[PDB]
């Protein structure tokens, strides 16, 4: 599935919901620690709307239980993530993906 | 038919999103776009592609550019380069 573990606490109770825009940063990278992109090394956050298939299963699922504020460690599996195809020339076939992401704010 | 350039632009990189990152069709995300960079070639015609044309153009014009440097050197990352550019228009027509 997906792993989450805490970086940094969020509040708690202030959840997204389905249909709510997600404000994040992001910084991934292959589960040997090698970064592929980072929304830090733009200084732009990413947005996204929950539960709409914009973003891989991984993030869905991840994303979802996490909190305002708080800064966590995503572990996702290839099969919430690219699955056996990969993309090709920048994530490799089965690929276990790691990210760093912090939910800054929900709109 | 008529269409304004602001909705034939947001409809068409959707779908080029779809088939390259949804399903991996290269081939397919080139032969939505190539249209659409087509319309911009003959230049606008009226008041509303006008001022399209003057907000969006350059960066347009620069992903083509990313494009078409991918075709000679199979870099995918001059690929991305160029959805950089079209992910960005496309969140301001939006
Ligand atoms: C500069 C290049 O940057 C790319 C993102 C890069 C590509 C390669 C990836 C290593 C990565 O580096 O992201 C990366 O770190 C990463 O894996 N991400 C991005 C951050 C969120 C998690 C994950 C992801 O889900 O990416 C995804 C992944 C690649 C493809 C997803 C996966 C889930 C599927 O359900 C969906 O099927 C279609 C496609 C890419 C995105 O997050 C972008 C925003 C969203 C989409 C393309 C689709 O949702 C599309 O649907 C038609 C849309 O509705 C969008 C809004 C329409 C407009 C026109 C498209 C804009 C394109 C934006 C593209 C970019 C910023």
């Amino acid at each position: 599935g997906v792993q989450v573990e805490t970086i940094s606490p969020g509040d708690g109770r202030t959840f997204p919901k389905r249909g709510q825009t997600c404000v994040v940063h992001y910084t991934g990278m292959l589960e040997d620690g090698k970064k592929f992109d980072s929304s830090r090394d733009r200084n732009k956050p990413f947005k996204f709307m929950l539960g709409k298939q914009e973003v891989i299963r991984g993030w869905e699922e991840g994303v979802a239980q996490m909190s305002v504020g708080q800064r966590a460690k995503l572990t996702i599996s290839p099969d919430y993530a690219y699955g056996a195809t990969g993309h090709p020339g920048i994530i490799p076939p089965h690929a276990t993906l790691v990210f760093d992401v912090e939910l800054l704010k929900l709109e | 038919v008529a269409i304004l350039w602001h909705e034939m632009w947001h409809e068409g990189l959707e779908e080029a999103s779809r088939l390259y990152f949804g399903e991996r069709n290269v081939k397919g995300m080139f032969e939505v776009l190539e249209p659409l960079h087509a319309m911009m070639e003959r230049g606008p015609q009226t008041l509303k592609e006008t001022s399209f044309n003057q907000a969006y153009g350059r960066d347009l014009m620069e992903a083509q550019e990313w494009c078409r440097k991918y075709m000679k050197s199979g870099n995918v990352k001059d690929l991305t380069q160029a959805w950089d550019l079209y992910y960005h228009v496309f969140r301001r027509i939006s």
